[PDB]
RNA sequence: GGCCAGGUAGCUCAGUCGGUAGAGCGUCCGCCUGAAAAGCGGAAGGUCGGCGGUUCGAUCCCGCCCCUGGCCACCA
């Protein structure tokens, strides 16, 4: 089970003891209930049902014998002494019981319509009907049986069965414990109607039994976090009771199956009061009642049968013999009651709500009871409860409550349940609201939601009620105001902010970059953090590879995928096979995000308090104890880089597409590259560039090893770029260009250097020696035929000579090509073409 | 004339990333400014200072990624809620700002939800700030979001980091199933706890915050039922959005 | 709380930096004519861009006209740079235009001692001539510089129709492109530029008279846009992704050799349907195979189900289906 | 690996347009909005008013 | 964390309880076309999720484990 669920009717009635007559449409009570702060899950009507949907009573069974299953030939008397045989197919239920039967004629839910049918070589009139099949609760796998004197044969099924009610499923905030019961949504409504609201906890409601002496005696250790508990024993009930059909029909439609009479009352007294109970067997307890810790290794047996592995921070009841329960979790086999059991010991206990949730969670047994300890219950009503189960177990069983009570309250004793009093501004929730409420509205909603009130000149003091410990602080108070005046009230005014300095600088370069790259035909990809596995052995980087030094995830997503990418390639590279792999074979990826690089001191930081700012030295300690997450920006091609049309073919993809990626990231960041040859798995080491600003390296770009591509299942021919963002300076740059009037010289020089000199490194040594007249130098021509010695190649250049000042002649700009010549022969060797 | 003539077809940005800038230039141009934070964070500031007690379920390694080894209180942050702390220790007062990221739970796949996926948070804290001033902002965001046509509707709630705290809905007609109210994010106005773990007089200062799915808030804008597309990098996914947006 | 920028704003600055990014340098553009552009044109005397607000006192006494059109400062822009040295230029400029109408004249003095009625407001501004922003471009020498990968393209009518899809992206909206003439285009190397069916412009190469009366150079290709009738819209795409494998086929269709080549693939994807998911034109054809006047198209199909794999006999039947709809539209025969 | 890359060399916006842009950045982050008006103008509004 | 069904080719799936395992589409080739696709003909491609074990031999039997889809459960 999980959520809050309710009938209506009950709800309602507990509503109408303080509001008589009260009664609103289930649409307008979900409407009510989501404006005040709870979660409407379901609604669910009951039923329907037309026609003859009525009580028989089984008079006889024959069982029909050779057939796949047991078959029962039933004759049910349906009243006024008239009798039916209906075929039916369950097992659960004998002669003499009262069951629900739709006869020919009836409709059940939904749009069936019973008719007369042919049913195992007999005829049938009509069906005997499970609880699911009348849509009235899950079922119990066979069909539904009332328990004797529910009602007589023929008595309308509706009426009996209660099929007009609704059923609420409600999801309550953790921070309203108090709502996981009729008593506080009961207590709600009336907040939200202005109702008077007649508290089902109270005295005037469940009158104190007597108590004349101590019950069982208990020892409670110390620090266990118990805040009270209580028992008193209820003597001779009858085993064979069973529960009356309206509380059997209550706990259903609450989604919890009844048993017997003793743990029955239990539930539904925890339902309507919102406190949990536990029946013991008295006869089987053996000695003083203690509640301690577990011990390490220590097993016990839930009345489920299972065997659960305890921890020491679990809190146990156990006696002389065995362990009695988990503490506000479940309870164990050995005092379990009984089909048998005739004396019975009622356990109201208060449990430390973060205890209980911590084992709850741990063994994963969200239990009615621990669901609600962990979110706290009201210790002030746990004799009131005691009382309430104690007199109707006795009604409904036959037995006699015994006039004793122990009752624990900590030591020493608690008397007083509220929590401290909070001193608060009376127009303090008109602020927070930026409405002006009615006056006396704060003191009058503060005073429907349980607190006292005292008034002294414009501040309150405000002593929240015992069932409501979220009330600590004045804005919680404003809360409970906010939410019963309703947000509606509440108007909608955008706030001056302050003049604000808009993108920044990196937040606006970020832009730049993916609206180029998109532009230059890239599609954008948001990458997982989580590496593939053993993509670095895929990729075979040496064992001390700076990548491999990863951050690990204890519990990720897929087991074998551990490790935070301290590289977005090979999510790019998985993207790329994926849409490869799906018919799309041009394919050009980019991703833009941070990566995860651990170092020294990545580590813990342990918990600094929360009432204080942490120090200037706290929050630089916490920083660096993170891994770096500097942004990257990577791209990866295969296939065609160009589509065929009607133009030609198409251009496949090759390492320069991937070098002109990163001039297109640096014409977006307004900085100047420049690449080298370089050797870095996983690109191809002759076709990989280092790119670097000034002299600081900040990626790599080209063409990724054949084996890498072999090994990780790439497209052949596939390139890659990855470029630390962080590391590229964020310039500014403000030219102020003089334009000249005068006419250009245009010459060419054709130099031949050794095949391994990188022609850029042809055009600085060229530049170098022309000297200011150098207006432009650009490559336009490699040339490696048989003029051209082996391990040589020629390199032709169009130069562009302007001076700002003068026209030149063919012999100024002469006189710089030679000096650049020369340059050119100084530093990288080069020979005039001949 | 009519020959095909883009010899370099076109690609895309991810309409993930678009509708963040989007979103992002609404805010700046209501004086916001725009505040960052890691993806691999501090337990001090994606619980403990938001004000989640210590046992709190959503610690547990059933909802958080967690950072090896066993306790370096380091996660993969759950929410953009973290970046309010950094946001309220590193700026001076008043603070207008959104934060717009990747955040990372370990949840099921369904139509509406995924393990990795982004927020919109949002933190105003200034002098006389009041929940009026949150459904201002809330309404600006909605309408330049969704249009003036938009049906959402604000209802009370819970979170450890505000008080009163409050959920919003968006009417969303392609839902899976048929239309209905589905929740768009969480917002209250900033509990006292998290501005006195910053060091703000909660006497003087008050303050609203919110955090918006972003996959959330384009499944409403584009009328996309299921998610999953949207997440898992087809191209075909993108390109429909184009270049730019 | 302001609003930002609105979308014309925020679209003027996308269609900049597209075309920038593209290679176009932009010039503020005068808005004084060049001495008599429009007989060097050889406009008809009736031509709406002859209608000319006009200027009592310019800076130049043979340039009082006001520019209805952006092309002739473009183009005088083009002749300047090309006559400095950079003879491989392309330059783009978006800025309002003036064309006056009938109703554009003097409103009398109203009285600043009080507000102007709504209805003096209204006459003010419908006195003033029309001034609707346009985006326009132009281009001459090479397209793509020479370098180690071979000898550089020269500039193509088909770099001037590549301009108006770098705008039309930028811009969000689909264009189609007509055939037409139009002064100073080449009648055999113009488009018309439409989104739905209003017409937003024209594109293509300069006609050779036009060139060599103005001094440009030769093959000067050009676009002009009018930005304001391009309507805003705001697409909320919502794709769903087919995890079905496709099926590609190809096909070869004959039309006559004026139907353009749009047309026909528009005819295709008609007849096809929804397994159609891509057409791509990749071949044009005028061998000898072919007769006279005609042509011979192939495009490369690719079909998907959203909810299946499909046979080859899936796809056939919607390629045969798109036949007999290029057929029936174009008059295309399956080429056999 | 050095060899010339850039098939089509990027444009440029003019500097005034640019300086323009980052103009009207700074004054919309501000809460501002850019207002428009024509060249040709009346001289109601350029001088009488 | 629970329950159910699964993991087999590049994609979507059928199937097999010891020695051969497949279809539709995707890939490649021949005829064909100027070049294509279709049509006709002919190929390639799987460690049947992984690691141990049993066995002369394992997709199939035994053990441990991992992942996927759905329905639940939990929750900032
Ligand atoms: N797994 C998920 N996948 C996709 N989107 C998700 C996922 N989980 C949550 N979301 C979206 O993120 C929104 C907020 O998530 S939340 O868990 O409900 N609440 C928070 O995270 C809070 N930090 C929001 C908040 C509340 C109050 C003040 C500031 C911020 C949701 O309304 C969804 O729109
Ligand atoms: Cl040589
Ligand atoms: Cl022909
Ligand atoms: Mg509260
Ligand atoms: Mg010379
Ligand atoms: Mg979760
Ligand atoms: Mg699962
Ligand atoms: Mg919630
Ligand atoms: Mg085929
Ligand atoms: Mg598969």
């Amino acid at each position: 089970s999980n959520a809050m669920r309710l009938p209506y009717s009950w709800l309602r009635e507990v509503v109408a003891v303080g509001a008589s007559g009260w009664d609103v449409t289930p649409g307008e009570l979900e409407q009510t209930l989501l404006r005040i702060g709870h979660e409407v899950e379901e609604v669910i009507p009951l039923g329907p049902v037309d026609g003859p949907v009525t009580v028989g009573r089984v008079a006889d069974i024959e069982e029909l014998t050779g057939y796949k299953k047991p078959i029962r030939a039933c004759a049910v008397d349906i009243g006024d002494r008239q009798y039916r045989e209906i075929i039916c197919g369950a097992t659960n239920f004998a002669v003499g019981d009262l069951v629900v039967v739709a006869l020919p004629g009836a409709t059940l839910p939904g749009g069936f319509t019973i008719s007369a049918r042919k049913a195992y070589g007999r005829n049938s009139d009509g069906m005997i009907c499970s609880a699911a099949e009348l849509n009235l609760g899950a079922d119990h796998s066979g069909i539904l049986v009332l328990p004797p004197g529910a009602a007589e044969p023929g008595a309308d099924g509706a009426g009996v069965l209660g099929l007009d009610d609704v059923v609420f499923h409600l999801a309550i905030t953790p921070d309203r414990g108090y709502c996981m019961s009729v008593r506080g949504l009961a207590r709600e409504l009336a907040c939200a109607y202005d109702l008077d609201f007649v508290d089902p906890a109270s005295n005037s409601r469940v009158p104190p039994l007597p108590i004349e002496g101590p019950a069982w005696p208990l020892t409670v250790q110390p620090e266990t976090g118990v805040r009270r508990f209580a028992l008193r024993p209820v003597i001779g009930i009858d085993p064979a009771a069973v529960s009356p059909w309206w509380l059997q029909r209550r706990l259903l439609l609450c989604g919890i199956r009844a048993t017997c009479p003793a743990v029955d009352v239990t539930n539904y007294v925890m339902l309507e009061l919102g406190h949990p109970m536990h029946a013991h067997d008295r006869n089987r307890i053996s000695g003083t009642l203690g509640v301690r810790f577990a011990r390490s290794g220590e097993t016990a047996v839930t009345l489920d049968g299972i065997e659960r592995k305890l921890d020491t921070a679990d809190v146990l009841i156990v006696d002389d013999a065995a362990t009695a329960a988990i503490g506000g979790v479940m309870g164990a086999a050995s005092t379990e009651v009984r089909a048998d059991s005739t004396d019975v010991l009622l356990e109201a206990a208060i449990w430390d709500p973060a205890a209980v949730s911590r084992t709850q969670r741990r063994l994963h047994l969200p239990s009615e009871a621990a669901r609600r300890y962990e979110r706290t219950v009201d210790p002030a009503i746990s004799v009131a409860a005691l009382d309430r189960c104690a007199r109707l177990l006795a009604d409904i069983a036959g037995g006699e409550v015994s006039p004793t009570l122990t009752d624990w309250r900590g030591d020493p004793p608690c008397d007083d349940w509220s929590p401290p009093p909070i001193r608060m501004g009376v127009d303090v929730p008109d602020r927070i609201a930026g409405v002006a409420y009615p006056q006396g509205t704060t003191a009058r909603r503060l005073a429907q939601i349980g607190a006292v009130v005292t008034h002294d000149g414009d501040t309150l003091t405000v002593t929240p009620p015992s069932w409501r410990p979220d009330l600590r602080q004045p804005a919680d108070l404003v809360e409970e105001v906010l939410r019963l005046e309703g947000l509606e009230v509440i108007p909608s005014v955008l706030p001056p902010a302050p003049a604000g300095r808009g993108l920044t600088a990196g937040q606006q370069r970020r832009r730049t970059i993916g609206r180029s790259l998109a532009l230059s035909g890239y599609v954008e990809i948001l990458p997982t953090p989580f590496l593939p596995a053993g993509v670095f052995d895929l990729w075979g980087l040496e064992a001390d590879d700076s990548r491999r030094m990863t951050t690990r995830v204890l519990n990720p997503l897929e087991a074998d995928r551990p490790q935070l990418a301290t590289t977005l390639l090979p999510a790019l590279l998985e993207a790329l096979v994926r849409n490869v792999s799906r018919g799309l074979v041009d394919v050009a990826l980019f991703a833009i995000a941070q990566v995860v690089q651990p170092t020294e001191q990545t580590r813990g930081v342990g918990l600094i308090p929360v009432d204080r700012r942490p120090t200037d030295d706290e929050i630089a300690m916490l920083d660096a104890s993170l891994p770096r997450q500097p942004q990257h920006v990577a791209a990866v091609l295969a296939g065609l880089r160009e589509p065929r049309g009607p133009w030609g073919p198409g251009r496949p993809v090759e390492a320069a597409d991937a070098f002109e990626a990163v001039r297109i990231i640096a014409r977006a960041s307004r900085v100047d590259v420049t690449l080298r040859p370089a050797q870095y798995l996983p690109w191809h080491p002759g076709r990989c560039a280092q790119v670097f600003v000034g002299e600081s390296s900040v990626g790599h770009a080209g063409q990724l090893h054949p084996a890498v591509i072999e090994r990780s299942g790439l497209p052949k021919g596939t390139c890659a770029v990855e470029l630390n963002l962080d590391a590229i300076p964020c310039s500014a740059p403000l030219p102020a260009p003089r334009v000249s009037p005068y006419p250009a010289v245009f010459q060419d020089v054709s130099l031949v250097v050794a095949a391994d000199i990188p022609a850029q490194a042809v055009a600085d040594a060229v530049r170098a020696g022309a000297g200011d007249l150098l207006e432009d130098i650009a490559l336009f021509d490699v040339f490696t035929g048989p003029q051209i010695g082996e391990h040589r190649k020629s390199l032709t250049f169009a130069l562009r000579f302007r001076a700002p000042d003068r026209t030149l002649t063919e012999d100024d700009a002469s006189a710089a090509r030679d000096a650049a010549v020369q340059s050119a022969a100084e530093r990288v060797g080069a020979v005039l073409r001949g | 004339v009519t020959l095909p003539s883009t010899r370099v077809p076109a690609g895309a940005r991810h309409p993930i990333i678009m509708l963040a800038e989007h979103v992002a230039d609404t805010f700046i141009a209501m004086g916001w400014e725009l505040a960052e934070g890691p993806e691999v964070e501090t337990e001090q500031f994606n619980f403990d200072a938001l004000n989640f007690p210590a046992d709190h379920p959503a610690r547990g390694e059933q909802d958080t990624f967690y950072i090896a080894p066993e306790d370096s209180r380091q996660l993969l942050r759950t929410h953009t809620s973290p970046v309010q702390i950094r946001t309220l220790l590193a700026r001076e007062l008043p603070v207008y700002i959104i934060s717009i990221g990747r955040t990372f739970r370990t949840d099921e796949l369904d139509a509406t939800h995924t393990p990795i996926f982004h927020q919109v948070e949002g933190l105003a804290v200034d002098r006389g700030l009041s929940m009026a001033h949150l459904r201002g902002t809330l309404d600006a965001f909605a309408r330049a979001e969704f249009g003036p046509s938009a049906r959402t509707r604000i209802r009370p709630h819970f979170f450890p980091f505000t008080e009163p705290s409050a959920e919003v809905d968006v009417w969303f007609a392609n839902k899976i199933g048929g239309a209905a109210w589905v929740e768009w994010g969480g917002c209250g106005m900033v509990h006292p706890n998290v501005l006195r773990a910053t060091g703000i007089d909660p006497d003087l200062y008050s303050g609203f915050a919110f955090g918006m799915g972003l996959e959330r808030t384009l499944q409403f804008r584009n009328g996309i039922p299921d998610m999953r597309d949207m997440v898992e990098g087809d191209v075909r996914f993108s390109l429909p959005f184009g270049v730019g947006a």
